[PDB]
């Protein structure tokens, strides 16, 4: 298979961190392309990341690419994971987009950035606290964790934007970020620029 | 705007042949659906609840039968809630239809030869646009028309929704 990624596009984070789950089932080659390359035959506007499957079908959804990799590793779908993924797509993504746009394109700082996402971060923290398990949908790091980590990482990777009082979220985020596939994904996508790598994509 | 989620879920229960009951509450400004399952967790979100209902109906195959098919169903469910229910249909429905038209050129259903929950929800979600298409627009988006026609004839799916007229020009 062929996985298309581009520098500083945040959706490439979770997919790179999850790609190892396909090992021993199928091969995932990484193709690095420009942010304006249109790799999907049926889509007018460029999309990255994109997975060209061995069948020649395409996955153009970051969460579906991650799901596919997990399913290859023998993961069983559960309702709680779906719930997180739907929330991430419809609720967190809009909030995070604004926050990162403020930070990166407008040069805003502190609460002028974090404001847009505080309620959403509080929700994740509260959910982690209320469950006894260290992960979002259970006892081991799974699909919901990688998708949510991947969305949040560009913001939360700078300790100044990881609110101190949200201790559950902090501990979860640390546990995820220290995993070797997460570190490598972070280094690949953001390189030396941290959140500023996003600037062309955010706009 | 789009079907309210409680209305869509009631329609999905009937399509699936669920008997049944299930009350939905709504949460937040966007009126997100919430299901309190008997002796189970609460579930939140249209597509999360939809996948749960398919399971209640003993129709798990509607979620896909392989890793690839399962991922593709979920990709098209996300497309439904983010693209069709989102800004892109409001601001540029024709680019969305052009892309779907290109995608469906060589496919019977969204994932291929198997009918899935993704066809059901994309049908429900697109109904408001397709019902309003002109004769010429249905001819332009020929592959969308053909897929939509298959779904509107698929057993149990249409329910109360208006039939759309399609005329092959071949």
């Amino acid at each position: 298979m062929r996985l298309f990624v581009s520098d500083g596009v945040p959706g490439c984070l979770p997919v790179l961190a999850a790609a190892g789950r396909a090992r021993g089932r199928a091969e995932v080659l990484i193709s690095t392309v420009g942010p304006q390359d249109c790799v999907v035959p049926f889509l007018t506007r460029p999309k990255v990341p994109v997975l060209q499957l061995d069948s020649g079908n395409y996955l153009f959804s970051t969460s579906a690419i991650c799901r596919y990799f997990f399913l290859l590793s023998g993961w069983e779908q559960d309702d709680l994971t779906n719930q997180w993924l739907e929330w991430e797509a419809t609720e967190l993504q809009p909030a995070l987009s604004a926050a990162l746009y403020y930070l990166v394109v407008q040069g805003k700082k502190g609460e002028d950035v974090l404001g847009s996402v505080r309620r959403a971060l509080t929700h994740i923290d509260h959910s982690l606290s209320r469950q006894n398990c260290p992960f979002l949908a259970g006892e081991t790091e799974s699909l919901a964790d990688i998708v949510l980590w991947g969305a949040l990482y560009p913001l939360l990777q700078d300790p100044a934007y990881l609110p101190e009082e949200l201790s559950a979220l902090h501990s979860w985020f640390q546990t995820l970020s220290t995993q070797e596939p997460c570190q490598r994904a972070a280094q690949t996508v953001l390189k030396q620029q941290g959140v500023l790598a996003l600037r062309p994509y955010l706009q | 705007g789009h079907m309210a989620a409680a209305a869509e879920l009631s329609l999905l229960e009937k399509s699936l042949g669920l008997s049944k009951g299930n009350k939905y509450s709504a949460q937040g400004e966007r009126q997100i659906p919430v299901l309190q399952t008997n002796d189970g967790p609460s579930l939140m979100g249209l597509t999360t609840i939809a996948a749960h209902l398919v399971k209640q109906a003993n129709k798990e195959y509607l979620l896909g039968s392989t890793a690839e098919e399962k991922a593709m169903v979920q990709q098209w469910l996300e497309y439904r809630v983010t693209q069709v229910d989102g800004h892109s249909s409001k601001n540029d429905i024709h680019t969305l239809l052009m892309d779907l038209n290109s995608y469906l050129e060589d496919k019977v259903y969204l994932t291929g030869y198997n009918f899935t929950l993704a066809d059901i929800l994309l049908y429900y979600g697109l109904h408001r646009f397709i019902v309003d298409l002109t004769v010429q627009e249905k001819e332009k988006y020929l592959n969308v028309s053909r897929w939509f026609c298959h779904i509107q004839h698929y057993p149990g799916i249409r329910q109360h929704l208006s039939s759309v007229v399609f005329i092959k020009n071949r």
